[PDB]
RNA sequence: UGGG
DNA sequence: GCTGGCACGACTTTTGCACTCGACTAAAGGGGCGCGCATGCTGTTGCGCA
DNA sequence: TGCGCAACAGCATGCGCGCCCAGGGCTGATCGTGCAAAAGTCGTGCCAGC
């Protein structure tokens, strides 16, 4: 029902500005979550290229390096 | 549209802009080391931009490892042209030499006189021409357009500056004279400290929490109020007491000044010297003369039993040497004797230094 | 609003049970305001400031 | 304000939505011209020097 | 002098008069506002009223 | 000038990749060390790249053969 | 010092360099697009009227937002995506947008019509032109039930269009309107009342059949003829324009 | 926003039934606009048995959808999203025809921004609560009789 | 001692930002000094 | 960065309120209880294996003096904020983990699982996280860099001070009062009052909202704390996440 | 107005918003939503970092434009570092990975 | 206060 | 022989750990927190083993 | 049977609430001895140069 949807996401950086920052930073700080920067808003905030459209090409290539080192 | 309290916000002051030469070099098409050498040059540029350190000190401070001076020299001459008509290079010659190179490159009697005047004899021709007119071979007023063109030649830099920090005194402390008495009335007085305590008192009962907060919200706040209102009242009372003590003790309207030992003024209120002398540092005084509550507390024994310190003497000495020398006495000892005729017991040896000090032309006026 | 006595019906929606609640407010020109209210318990209650 | 002679039609599609077209005669006659006045201030203050 | 000069000098019911046209002056001098010290500020209390 | 890009994309349909291919070709002609294979209208090398893609003689494989050929020949 | 040469070099800069436009409360994605600038004399910006409906705004004097793409790949992302000539169908309904309205509906609606008698009735002429009468004198725009010979085109053949002609009954305005219609569009689409429902599905089928460019330039020509002959119409509103029924009073 | 729409063909047989709304006497939406688009799931059958109209998946457009309108088939089984079951994205063939351009969707689509925002663009011009209209103010209808427009 | 740039080395590859609680020792690892007085800047000195 | 050293513990207001807490239910006590007793009052006795009172016993000052005369040694109670540091310091993670695991395995109910489930998942994720329980309270508090709190002096108003700058001089002021008055060997009431004032000072510095909501004299207002100063509106919107003004824009 | 290059703020390294003092207008969230609806990574990428929060992107970008190279060379935003420090003041630790 |  | 620059010496000024001190004070101050919604504490009501 | 156990109902508190665009005025801070030590300034005398 979308009220807990953004709050239940597996990335702590995203949706933190969408709702109260206190509970997100406390639960994430105690849990030790890793964002992995797989979200769109996270790449927009950090400034990295968007993993969609023309960028989806580039982010695909680097992807095959991830598991390959 | 007043928006309540108004913006009143940090604001991120955007002025800065002390030196744009870094942004100028950032656009210069250098190769590799010329950028680092340029950054080494622009760091030594003085705020005036006339004579900056020594050319040898730069190269000695680069950590050369070859890279001879023929390169960094071309970097100097290279940046001086891209500069606002010039920067640094010192020598006092290179400024006027570069200013005249790209300015015009023609007029009657520009380069012909400018090369010799700029090269040599400049300092000899600065005071007056006279016999130099026979050295330059020019005839009578031909050089009038030349020197007249140099006058407009002009500190070389200091064009941008953009220093909004003018540093104003504003209010501080004030005194007034009236009804036969030039007595300061402490003419500031925001009353905010007085008003705030009165206003804050209303604030303490305004929590509207229902938690009462008697233990922390109420007693602590009261303590802070007593603490800041009492401190502001004590500071204002001390400043008013010192302003009245200095007011009554010495009179500005009367000619000359009376020396005050830090102790006499400290002995009037029976307070320690450090406490009052520290209060008189950053606090000024505004009356209907001049524009400091520090120069009016000058202490000196005047080296004589007949009379006042040095302020009276200094003003008087400049008032003496002001109109004097009908011919060309260019004399300090004569001023020390004329000052000694009034019973001031001036040494006449160290007198010239005092007289010379603070823009006085002496003794170089000879 | 002018100072005086205001009899208000509050619209009768509070506990969702559909019970009407009539309150009143005596407001002076200056000083503390005095309010009288009814709870669903059918008892009189007073709210002062 | 100032009166004008109004004609109601489209003219070569130059009027679109709520927009309007004006003749040069209004410009030549000086009609619809205003004057503004701006205050400039410079302060001279006594500094520490 | 600080109380009356503070009230006339700075307040939300005392602002600059509109100098454009006389009618804006007249309708500027005659106006009704729910704001003020007792007041209705904004956002809240804005439906039936 | 090319108003409609649908032809050059109709060559190899993506509409995302034409920015990357025409971008690389736009770097080859824009930077230097290359010449266009189509006569110029005085327009910038961007539209030159779009019309080279619309010509069918420039694609990913062609750029790979040119890159590996010039890299292997040196 | 704005020398005259700087204006020419600036003309060399702005020529094909794209500039993107956006409005302040952008909702859908079509609120921001990328257009080609052309220098104009004035303090304001002239916008294409048909695209205005995409912004859902009107002209009271509203301001705007303008951005200039830098580097290179941004110009390719603006030219290959945000060009309004590149994308027409809005990704919501599927029904086309930028479809003309306002004066164009009056030009095409007043264009297509017939009436009894008036001037010339029917005649026998060769088309599609029919520009020697109305465009000069001797006939009327919406009059006559004018029969003319017209050539059609059929796309049912694969990769090739076949031409077919025949004599049909139509009106002067419709026969002149057929001059704009490219190639293989059927002739039954241009004979209608044109209540903007005809241009909606007309541009829809034209785009879904002939493609992007021919319906872009075709809709553009519809714009020019629509404001041109809409201005030729010269409609007006007045007091006598509105009529109160005589019975109404009694009913009350 | 989080949908990247990465994978092309997930190769699943799951789909959703497609039937007209037919609400009350007057139908609200026809079958054409609902069937048009997406991708056909399984097959479709004319009233004549053992006759297949389409070879499993097809791209529905004016030709094919008009051929369906020429027949008596009242319903079409169509695969769509949430039936894709693919991981970390949405298959390109499961969600087809983003509209805009007249061809199929390709890798890198904007997806859930066109969703959301496509839905969020309306709502400003709506009348919100339409309460109190109640027609002629009468309460419901007393007559339980059923009539028909056609036979 | 020459041709040194700290702006070029300030950019590095980073991925998968983590969040965790802080410990006093690690806080001291970031500590470059201690502030022993509440005062900020002197008005007469115009220096901190 | 910079830092400050308290010499006394605090409650780290960023925790224990902060939506249903990771502290109160971690020690299995009602949140209001810890909230009222964690500073300046009550008892909070710890250990006491030979005492008849419970380890979590909340007993008031009356039973505290009753414990001084009746019990004495083996009864250790800290009325300050250091009681949570010792009691949480002695907490065993593994024994409580397997104890709640076997307790949830043996017994289960409709209200049982929620209480058990939140606690067990929190403890398991906490062990797998690697952080220590005692790190919740802060011994050393870092300070913001100078440029993030620009003074921006004006010629009309001399040196302007930001609203959040005064919190540092306040906490350091009360800290120097507590440290100067601590070694002085004074009565316990005054040092307890100092611990409460410093607690309200640090708690007011970290989180402005709620609590004391300290007010300025001149400008009034709640001012701003680190919680509201994160970015903009206490979102990311204003100064980041498409809040940047770019260049070359319209008008 | 049509701002080109104005003065920059000392905090967050961003331009100002006001006319006469040369505001850069504003670029909001729904605009990033729209640019994500088009699928253009670089067009928004230059506006998020180089044109706003990049200190070196200003000088290096402008230097590449004067020479006609038209190279991006993206850089790390300063506002993200501001958020970093503002979080570091709190007892919460966040750190980049290599 | 005012403009969309 | 006279003038100007410089050196030495005081006393005179500058500077750094230290605590002080309790006020009190009642009046003022805000009211209506538009609203809706979700989650938790507790007390009362209903139902079962023994 | 009554007491004991569990469930449900009521009251409190916390989080939220569109975009863009422009002009105008000011606005908390600092407490305050004594003693000791350091540094600077002022005056006088000596030396050097003309």
């Amino acid at each position: 029902g979308i009220t807990k949807a953004s709050l239940a996401t597996e990335s702590f950086i995203s949706a933190a500005s969408f709702q109260e920052t206190t509970r997100v930073l406390t639960e994430a700080a105690v849990a030790g979550k890793r964002d992995e920067l797989r979200g769109l808003k996270e790449n927009v905030i950090v400034g990295r290229l968007i993993p969609a459209g023309t960028g989806y090409a580039y982010h695909q290539d680097r992807m095959r390096r991830r598991a390959a080192g | 549209y007043q928006d309540d309290e108004l913006p009143v916000y940090q604001g991120e002051t955007t002025q800065t802009l002390q030196d744009y030469l870094m942004w100028q070099v950032e656009l210069t098409p250098f190769t590799d080391t010329d950028r680092a050498i340029a950054t080494s040059i622009v760091d030594a540029v003085d705020d005036t931009g006339y004579l900056t350190i020594q050319i040898e000190d730069i190269v000695d401070s680069i950590g050369d490892d070859e890279i001879g001076l023929e390169e960094v020299e071309a970097v100097l001459k290279r940046i001086q042209r891209f500069d606002p008509v010039g920067v640094a290079a010192k020598d006092l010659r290179d400024c006027l030499l570069i200013q005249l190179s790209q300015f015009a490159k023609e007029t009657p009697w520009l380069e012909e006189a400018r090369l010799i005047i700029s090269d040599h004899l400049d300092l000899l021709a600065n005071h007056d021409f006279r016999t130099l007119m026979r050295v330059t071979r020019l005839k009578e007023e031909v050089l009038k357009e030349a020197v007249n063109l140099i006058q407009s030649l002009d500190x070389x830099x200091x064009x941008x500056x953009x220093x909004x920090x003018x540093x104003x005194x504003x209010x501080x402390x004030x005194x007034x004279x009236x009804x036969x008495x030039x007595x300061x009335x402490x003419x500031s007085i925001p009353r905010l400290k007085i008003n705030q305590q009165y206003a804050a008192m209303g604030n303490s009962a305004r929590n509207d929490a229902d938690g009462q907060f008697i233990r922390s919200n109420l007693q602590e706040a009261r303590w802070l109020i007593k603490s800041l209102e009492s401190a502001n009242d004590t500071l204002l009372r001390v400043s008013r007491c010192i302003v009245e003590q200095q007011q009554a003790f010495f009179e500005q309207g009367e000619e000359y000044m009376k020396p005050m030992v830090l102790a006499d003024i400290a002995q009037a209120v029976e307070m320690h010297e450090s406490t009052i002398s520290r209060v008189t540092t950053q606090k000024y005084l505004h009356s209907p003369r001049g524009i400091x509550x520090x120069x009016x507390x000058x202490x000196x024994x005047x080296x004589x039993x007949x009379x006042a310190s040095s302020t009276a003497i200094r003003a008087l000495v400049k008032k003496l040497i002001a109109a004097e020398n009908p011919a060309k006495p260019l004399s300090d000892s004569k001023l020390t004797s004329m000052l000694s005729e009034q019973g001031i017991m001036v040494a006449r040896r160290t007198v010239a230094k005092y007289r010379e000090s603070l823009s006085i032309p002496p003794s170089n006026q000879r | 609003r002018s100072p005086g006595v205001f009899f208000d019906s509050d619209k009768g929606k509070t506990h969702s049970s559909g019970k009407v609640l009539y309150n009143a407010r005596i407001i002076p020109y200056r000083g503390s305001w005095l309010d009288f209210e009814f709870d669903p318990k059918d008892n009189l209650f007073v709210r002062i400031d | 304000g100032q009166n004008m002679r109004v004609a109601f039609m489209p003219w070569n599609g130059y009027n679109f939505e709520d927009s309007i077209l004006v003749s040069e005669r209004v410009v030549q006659e000086d009609r619809f011209t205003t004057i503004h006045i701006q205050e400039l201030a410079c302060v001279s203050r006594d500094t520490k020097l | 002098s600080a109380a009356v000069k503070e009230f006339f000098g700075s307040s939300q019911l005392s602002q600059f008069m509109d100098q454009n046209n006389p009618l804006s002056e007249i309708t500027h001098k005659r106006r009704i506002s729910a704001l003020g010290p007792g007041g209705l500020t904004r956002e809240r209390a804005g439906f039936e009223v | 000038a090319r108003v409609t890009v649908q032809d050059a994309v109709e060559k190899i349909g993506n509409r995302f990749d034409l920015v990357l291919v025409a971008a690389r070709r736009a770097r080859q002609m824009q930077v230097g060390g290359k010449d266009p294979l189509v006569p110029e209208e005085n327009d910038k090398t961007t539209v030159i790249a779009l019309r080279e893609i619309e010509e069918g003689l420039i694609n990913n494989q062609i750029l790979d053969v040119r890159e590996r050929q010039e890299q292997q020949e040196q | 010092r704005e020398e005259a040469v700087v204006w020419d070099i600036l003309d060399e800069v702005i020529r094909e360099h794209p500039v993107l436009l956006n409005r302040a409360p952008t909702l859908h994605r079509l609120g921001i697009q990328a257009f080609e600038p052309v220098l104009i004399e004035g303090k304001a910006i002239q916008l294409h009227p048909l695209v205005c409906a995409a912004y859902n705004a009107d002209f009271d004097g509203d301001q705007m937002a303008v951005h200039v793409p830098l580097t290179l790949e941004a110009q390719l992302e603006a030219r290959a995506l945000m060009m309004s000539t590149n994308n027409i169908l809005s990704p919501a309904n599927g029904e086309p947008i930028i479809v003309p309205s306002q004066d164009v509906v009056l030009g095409l609606y007043y264009m297509t019509r017939d009436c009894v008698n008036a001037k010339g009735e029917g005649m026998v002429l060769t088309g599609p032109k029919e520009a020697e009468r109305l465009y000069r004198s001797g006939l009327a725009s919406l009059h006559a039930r004018v029969k003319v010979r017209i050539t059609e085109y059929e796309k049912d053949a694969n990769g090739e269009l076949v031409a077919k002609t025949s004599l049909k009954d139509t009106t002067v305005g419709r026969a002149i309107l057929w001059m704009i219609v490219p190639k293989g569009l059927p002739y039954s689409i241009v004979n209608q009342a044109l209540g903007k429902k005809a241009i909606s599905k007309m541009l829809n089928t034209c785009y879904r059949i002939l493609g992007l460019k021919p319906t872009v330039i075709f809709a553009d020509q519809i714009m020019y003829t629509g404001f041109a002959y809409a201005a030729r119409s010269g409609a007006s509103v007045g007091i006598d324009d509105m009529v109160i029924p005589e019975k109404k009073h009694e009913i009350i | 926003q989080d949908l990247v729409v990465t994978e092309d063909d997930c190769g699943t047989h799951e789909g959703i039934m497609m039937t007209p709304v037919i609400e009350g006497g007057d139908v609200k939406e026809p079958l054409r606009d609902r069937v048009l688009g997406r991708v056909t799931a399984e097959d479709v059958l004319k009233p004549g048995t053992a006759d297949i109209l389409v070879p499993r998946n097809t791209l529905l457009h004016e030709q094919w959808c008009d051929l369906l309108e020429e027949n008596s088939v009242d319903a079409v089984k169509v695969r769509s999203v949430v039936s894709c079951d693919t991981d970390f994205g949405v298959c390109a063939h499961c969600y087809g025809r983003d509209l805009a351009r007249g061809h199929i969707i390709n890798k890198g689509e904007a997806i859930g921004v066109i969703a959301a925002q496509s839905i969020g663009e309306p709502g400003t011009q709506l009348t919100m609560r339409t309460f109190h209209i109640g027609g002629a103010a009468s309460r419901a209808a007393a007559e339980s009789s059923i009539q028909v427009k056609n036979k | 001692l020459l041709k040194f740039l700290k702006a070029q080395t300030k950019t590095e590859e980073f991925d998968a930002i983590k969040i965790a609680l802080a410990s006093p020792d690690m806080i001291r690892s970031w500590s470059f000094g201690e502030v022993k007085k509440p005062e900020t800047i002197n008005y007469r000195t115009f220096k901190p | 960065m910079g830092h400050i050293e308290l010499a006394s513990p605090t409650a780290h207001i960023w925790f224990l309120k902060s939506l249903p807490s990771r502290i109160g239910l971690l020690l299995d006590m009602p949140l209001r209880d810890i909230e009222r007793v964690l500073y300046f009052e009550s008892y909070v006795v710890i250990e006491g294996g030979m005492t008849n009172l419970e380890r979590q016993q909340i007993l008031t000052e009356e039973q505290y003096l009753d414990a001084l005369e009746e019990f004495g040694d083996e009864f250790d109670a800290k009325m300050g904020a250091e009681a949570i540091q010792a009691l949480l310091k002695s907490m065993d993670l593994e024994q409580e983990c397997e104890q709640l695991r076997e307790e949830l395995n043996e017994t289960n109910s409709e209200t049982k699982r929620k209480k058990l489930t939140k606690r067990i998942k929190l403890l398991e994720a906490f062990v797998q996280s690697g952080n220590k329980p005692e790190w919740m309270i802060l011994t050393v508090l870092p300070v913001l860099p100078p440029d993030l709190r620009p003074l921006v002096p004006l010629d009309g108003g001399r040196f302007a001070t930001s609203d959040l700058n005064d919190l540092y001089r306040r906490v350091i002021n009360r800290n120097n009062r507590l440290k100067r008055l601590l070694d002085l060997a004074a009565p316990d009431i005054i040092v307890r009052n100092e611990k409460r004032m410093l607690q309200e000072a640090v708690d007011a510095l970290l989180d402005n909202g709620r609590r004391g909501r300290a007010i300025t004299g001149s400008n009034k207002r709640p001012l701003k704390s680190l919680a509201d100063m994160i970015k903009g509106k206490q979102g990311r919107f204003r100064q980041n996440l498409l809040g940047k003004r770019v260049d070359y824009s319209g008008r | 107005h049509a701002r080109s290059t104005g003065s920059y703020s000392l905090v967050t390294q961003q331009p100002l918003g006001g006319k006469a003092q040369f505001g850069g207008q504003r670029f909001g969230e729904m605009e990033v939503w729209a640019l994500e609806a088009y699928g253009a990574a670089y067009t928004l990428q230059e506006m998020l970092t180089v044109k706003s929060d990049d200190v070196n992107g200003r000088t290096k970008m402008y230097k590449n434009i004067v020479d006609g190279n038209h190279q991006m060379e993206p850089g790390m935003p300063e506002s993200f570092n501001v958020l970093l420090k503002e979080i570091r003041s709190l007892g919460i630790n966040i750190e980049l990975e290599d």
